[PDB]
């Protein structure tokens, strides 16, 4: 990102990720900074930002990956995309699951009901979308057009308002 | 199980269902009042808020932003009634192979009235307008603020306002009026750059007719009030009054084939 | 009984071929179709369509419930199986008639008895059927009699085809009458299918296929019981309605024809796959963004497909059939060669050139009096000069240079001219070859190379394997692509299963 | 030869048609940076449009 | 003395027919157009095509210089004037005999006298063709398809009936005649044979008779023409009428030795851009769809395709459905689908009013007779039918021996 | 006026005179 902010290159991110990977060797690793980096860089960046969600696209990754939110300049998503805080098995997993004690063939069927309803009311494009938190759902061969007419339009972006100073700082 | 083809609906399961779920929503979003409500408006001889922008665009050029936005008041009721668009259309499109940022507002729902989601959408595209240096053209049509929603509605006007401000000397900013303009509407077109009204159907006013006659007796038309003819010859805040919608683009793309983008690029 | 309302159940060209027949019969017809099918012409032209589920042949018209409950919900009385799916499913017709549906079709005793390649054999014994002595034969001539036969035992044979320009055993171009026949020959082919089909018991409209060697040995090869995709060579030459006529046996009526028709002039059919003739013919989906069919005199078009058609990798690929007839074998193939050159299908491959080469080449042309095609000849002596298809895609560097066609008059005559957009009869703008839209590996990924079907699944989960192992079959247009581990290594993640759907790139297996 | 050439897509001409054509075809076929309005802008003294706007026009090439 | 290249001279259905047996052939089929028809299909299924100029049948297409004109450019060796226009005219087929061209058609000197009513009836006199002295209350029309020949051999390729007409306009069109009786079919033949040998013509032709209820068969007129009914004859008895023109005009003898049997049945319905619910007028527009009937039984012949712009300038007609099966009844079966099945968007047709009449008890008659006559369209069938609701640059160029016209579109972004 | 050109054409040479004024 940074490379290509000092070089003008736009930006163009295609989404799909469930975001961060849990693990201890992953925060003893420290994704949390490194993360931090990621959020700077986004939104340091001035060239034009277009994003395309390719199905799922959740918490972090779905902030990372240039969110209208830190600033990306236009949001387009697949039907197929899903944006949620954590994806249907771990909304399941952590809220619902944990309060039977037994695994038993009741809690398989109340929590693939429950996977169901959320694949359909939750994880789906349409909140989004009627927030305006992107800005289409496109169909998938729209998409080389409309990244064309996209960065057309976004070509002599001036990005501001922004106070000039030394530098910006970095998690770092 | 087998299903009549009027009946049937591929398994939303599949891409190819929610491929074909967005068709359906986006074919939803036609009409969001119902057929009834755009056969209604032909009748009276009178393009669409979308049809407004095909016309006034080159064609295919219009790419729309927050289609599918739907209002969250839940004042009075309002959440049994959320109609697709909020009834603005917003979006940008080429005018000539040049870009420009366009809105157009939608009398059929709530009469055009401001609310949070329609001013969000103006908003956004005021903000896209501003950052890429690209024209502003404003297509109005509604009745103030919706008063189920109450403050939000003037929030969002002060927003409108403040970025038509900003936008002042950078961008032209062209305000086509196509309906009546009343009540805090009027004041985005008085701070863009041209005004073009559409002679006898187009009226801005602050305060209407029934209140003018309750605090002072006068007893005035909408036209007589704030038509195209008065605000072109009395008040003076109109600059063009076309004959019709299709003069009234003409001249719009004239105004834009004299300007510059820009307050910084070279002219055409 | 009597039909008073069909179902079909078909996709494509056979589909449309018997709505129309039904509602020349004045019967109403419904179709069914598959997810995919949803714009398929037959679910517009049938006079209502009930919808399949599933993606698959397999789940969508290979369910005989679907079928069924299709049938009851639509009060459809009769079936009619099409070609592909249950035409010979000797259990779906037993099923049907269990449903007191008017099954449109042979007996289920004939279907599984000649289905029986045995039982066939001893059946061609008892009929005295010319049988092949022992022998293989090297460039045989793939001939056929077309058979009407009524509830009552008439037979009639309707008239010859010949079929002997095939690949894989499937056929490309075929003729009507079998041309280049002694009467001889004819006698023995017309007695030998009537014999065959009343030795069977069969009933309904059916096929017999021979072979013939070069020595003129008439050979019976098979009986395939459905209206073969080839009938309208023999409509166009003998006249007959063999669909309606498949309506008239069903109703359990006579035939009406006593005698044997006598064929008038000659006919061409060409199955206008979407397969790409250039490559190894291969079928590949696709969209038709233009179809305009061949029309006007001696021309007959049945397609399933248009303008705007897409074509899914889960079905055949035939597209449609141009047929064609004349007076005489000459004038047909000159109609032939005109209306081949009038056809323009575009977004997708089709062997259309071939039939255009085939149409001109000596060796299908003939002496007048023999010619060289046989079974093997596409395969074995056809010079493939068909160029792969490209669409299109730009690929050398002039190729991306913007292009503004102009029609020009010059002297009167109408010159039409394509004008480069930089021509010295885009500031800094560089031209260079634009890199194939391909990838160009070491990874651990098992990728499907297209979307189709897991119609076999070769590894278990924890298996190691070795490059060039096969991991998984694909049905793709029913064609079989054996899928292999790339490198040596340990299935460590298997996401398909047998019947999956399955998408271009999908990760199949991870070898590690 | 990558050119791109003109192309007669349909018919022939003989070659006086042609030498008609091509002739009729063919018949019919510094930086000076004062006072841009760059300079004319009035900008804020921490305004980042210094950088990603005045000098991205004074110093570009 | 041999034809090798043919200029068709007219537009339409006529000109894509010829035009594809031409190809059929082996040919180079030559195409001309006006500019209203300079899209129209013909011109881009001809071999090679040339302008006349002009917006009118009088500025284009009727002017000898002109067609004689494009004849020598093209180095077409022969003409082929279709039907109408100049299809008729003795002084244009002089003209292109002068211009030592092959004229595709029978002699100017029996174009000249069957034109005249006067000799053609001494002609039908001489040859004792049946004549009636009366009146025909109710007339059914029948025509003979001859092929005749330079050598004076002749066929009668068959029977036809044309008695679907308005204002003498046919619009519904059958072969073989039915009902008439075998002696009406001898006596019609005959009389065909007999009328066209005395005229000495010796192209293909049509002989046309009327037939009362009394079923008195009486003699009308000899078109001279390919007519535009052929179609039903070349699916009825497979002659390909126009390749036999071609084979006459070289004066090869016919090899066709008697009157072919008919095959079966057939019906042409002509899809006029006329308003049947509007008494038939004529409109103009754009044809924004069309979709021919496919399939078994159908053959199309179609001088219009979707996006067509179709003007006043010339004949109505777009298109011609024939359908064909082995009786009367199954033919009309197969029709009663073909016309559900076309569908044209943006202009009038009269293709309602042939679901009509192929549904019509006055048309589908009884096995031994119907109803209908040459004036039953406009006094006795119900109309039932729901009535329907920039110029380019010219360069003026020598080049040695020549001047030339170069034309190009009124603006050129050319480089 | 005319303008007259001299154009070759496979190498076959032909003169052309078009108008002086195109
Ligand atoms: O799928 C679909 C069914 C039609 C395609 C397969 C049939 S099998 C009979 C005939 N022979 C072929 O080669 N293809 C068709």
């Amino acid at each position: 990102i940074r490379f290509c902010d000092s070089y003008n290159l736009p930006l163009v991110f295609v989404v799909d990720t469930p975001g961060a990977m849990p693990g201890v060797a992953e925060e003893k690793g420290g994704i949390i900074k490194r993360g931090g980096r990621f959020f700077n860089a986004i939104v340091e960046a001035d060239v034009p930002k277009v994003t395309v969600i390719i199905r799922k696209a959740y918490g972090g990754g779905y902030a990372v990956m240039g969110s209208k939110q830190l600033s990306a300049d236009l949001n387009f998503a697949w039907p197929t995309a899903r944006i949620a805080v954590i994806g249907a098995e771990g909304a399941a997993q952590l809220l619902v699951k944990r309060f039977p004690d037994p695994n038993a063939p009741e809690v398989q069927k109340i929590r693939d009901d429950f996977i169901e309803g959320y694949n359909l009311n939750m994880a789906t494009p349409w909140i989004a979308a009627e927030r305006g938190y992107i800005d289409a759902v496109i169909q998938p061969h729209e998409t080389r057009l409309l990244l064309r007419k996209s960065l057309r339009l976004l070509r002599d972006k001036q990005n501001g308002p922004k106070v000039q100073r030394k530098h910006g700082l970095l998690p770092l | 199980v087998t299903e009549p083809s009027a009946e049937h609906q591929v398994d939303i399961h599949t891409t190819a269902g929610k491929l074909a779920d967005l068709k359906r929503r986006t074919e939803e979003t036609l009409h969001p009042v119902g057929e009834a409500a755009v056969d209604k408006v032909h009748a009276k001889g009178k393009l669409t808020a979308r049809e407004r922008i095909l016309a006034l665009l080159d064609e295919g050029s219009f790419v729309e932003l927050d289609a599918l936005a739907k209002h969250r008041s839940t004042n009075f009721g309002l959440e049994k009634n959320r109609p697709l668009g909020d009834g603005v259309i917003t979006g940008y499109g080429t005018i000539d192979g040049r870009d420009v940022c366009i809105f157009s507002q939608d009398a059929t729902v709530f009469g055009g009235s401001l609310g949070e989601v329609y001013g969000e959408k103006i908003v956004k595209v005021q903000e896209l307008a501003i950052k890429t240096g690209r024209p502003l053209i404003g297509i109005n049509d509604g009745a103030g603020a919706r008063i189920q929603e109450g403050v939000v509605s003037l929030g969002l006007y002060s927003r409108i306002f403040h970025n038509n401000i900003k936008a002042s000397g950078v961008i032209p900013q062209i305000s086509l009026i196509m309906g009546a303009a009343a009540g805090g509407h009027v004041y985005s077109p008085a701070l863009t750059d041209f005004v073009v009204m559409v002679d006898q159907t187009s009226q801005m006013f602050i305060t209407g007719p029934d209140v003018i006659k309750t605090v002072t007796g006068e007893d005035v038309t909408m036209e007589e009030l704030g038509g195209a003819h008065t605000h072109m010859a009395k008040s003076g805040t109109a600059h063009y009054v076309a004959s019709g919608e299709q003069d009234a683009f003409d001249y719009v793309r004239d105004l834009l084939s004299y300007l510059p983008p820009n307050n910084y690029a070279d002219p055409p | 009984s009597k039909i008073s309302k069909v179902l079909v159940a078909n996709r494509g060209e056979i589909a449309v071929r018997v709505i129309r027949a039904a509602k020349d019969a004045g019967l109403a017809s419904v179709a069914v179709y598959a997810e995919p099918d949803a714009d398929a012409p037959h679910v517009r032209l049938a006079d209502e369509a009930f919808a399949l589920g599933g993606q698959t042949s397999a789940e969508s018209y290979l369910v005989f419930e679907k079928i069924l409950d299709a049938a009851e919900k639509s009060g459809a009385n009769a079936i009619h199986p099409g070609y592909g799916f249950l035409s010979e499913n000797a259990d779906f017709a037993q099923a049907v008639i269990d449903a007191g549906l008017i099954w449109i079709g042979p007996s289920p005793q004939s279907i599984r008895d000649l289905g029986d390649k045995v039982t066939a054999r001893h059946i061609a014994a008892r009929a005295k059927a010319p049988l092949v002595p022992g022998r293989y034969l090297d460039k045989p001539r793939h001939v056929e009699a077309q058979v009407i036969a009524d509830q009552h035992g008439n037979v009639v044979v309707a008239g010859t085809r010949d079929c002997s320009l095939q690949r894989r055993f499937q056929k490309l171009v075929e003729e009507a009458p079998a041309p280049f026949l002694t009467d001889a020959q004819r006698k023995e082919i017309h007695e030998s299918a009537k014999r065959i089909c009343k030795e069977a018991g069969y009933y309904g409209a059916g096929t017999v296929e021979y072979l013939v060697g070069q020595d003129g040995l008439i050979s019976f090869l098979e009986v395939n019981t459905r209206l073969q995709v080839e009938h309208p060579v023999t409509e166009e030459t003998s006249g007959i309605d063999l669909v309606r006529q498949q309506f008239k046996i069903a109703n359990g009526e006579p035939l009406d024809i006593t005698e044997d028709p006598t064929p008038r002039g000659h006919s061409f059919e060409f199955r206008i796959n979407g397969e790409d003739a250039g490559r190894g013919f291969l079928p590949a989906p696709g969209p038709v963004t233009k179809f305009v069919a061949p029309t006007g005199p001696g021309v007959r078009m049945d397609s399933g497909v248009e303008t705007g058609s897409v074509i899914g990798g889960q079905f055949d690929s035939m597209l449609a059939k141009l047929i064609v007839t004349g007076a005489t074998r000459e004038e047909a193939l000159e109609r032939s060669r005109r209306a081949l050159a009038e056809f323009t299908v575009e977004g997708l491959a089709t062997v259309i050139p071939f039939h255009r080469a085939v149409v001109s080449d000596p060796a299908f042309i003939g002496d007048g009096e023999k010619f060289d095609v046989h079974t093997r000849w596409i395969e074995t002596e056809w010079n493939n000069t068909v160029e792969p298809f490209t669409g299109g895609d730009p690929i050398e560097e002039e190729d991306t240079v913007p292009r503004q066609t102009v029609v020009v008059e010059v002297g009167g005559r109408r010159l039409e001219v394509s004008l480069p957009g930089d021509l010295a009869i885009a500031p800094g703008v560089v031209r260079k070859k634009p890199k194939p839209r391909k990838r160009g590996a070491s990874g651990d990924a098992v990728t499907a190379p297209m979307q189709g079907t897991v119609v076999k699944v070769a590894v278990e989960e924890g298996q190691e394997v070795s490059a060039g192992d096969l991991v998984v079959v694909l049905e793709a247009m029913k064609m079989e692509n054996p899928v292999t581990a790339h490198k040596d290594g340990t299935i460590t993640g298997l996401a398909v299963e047998a019947g999956a759907a399955i998408t271009q790139g999908t990760v199949i297996a991870e070898i590690k | 030869d990558h050119e791109a050439h003109i192309k007669v897509l349909r018919g022939e001409p003989t070659p006086e048609e042609m030498a008609a054509l091509m002739a009729v075809l063919a018949s019919a076929g510094e930086r000076n940076m004062w006072g841009h309005p760059v300079d004319k802008l009035r900008y804020s003294v921490f305004s980042w449009q210094r950088v990603t706007l005045l000098e991205r026009t004074h110093m570009r090439r």
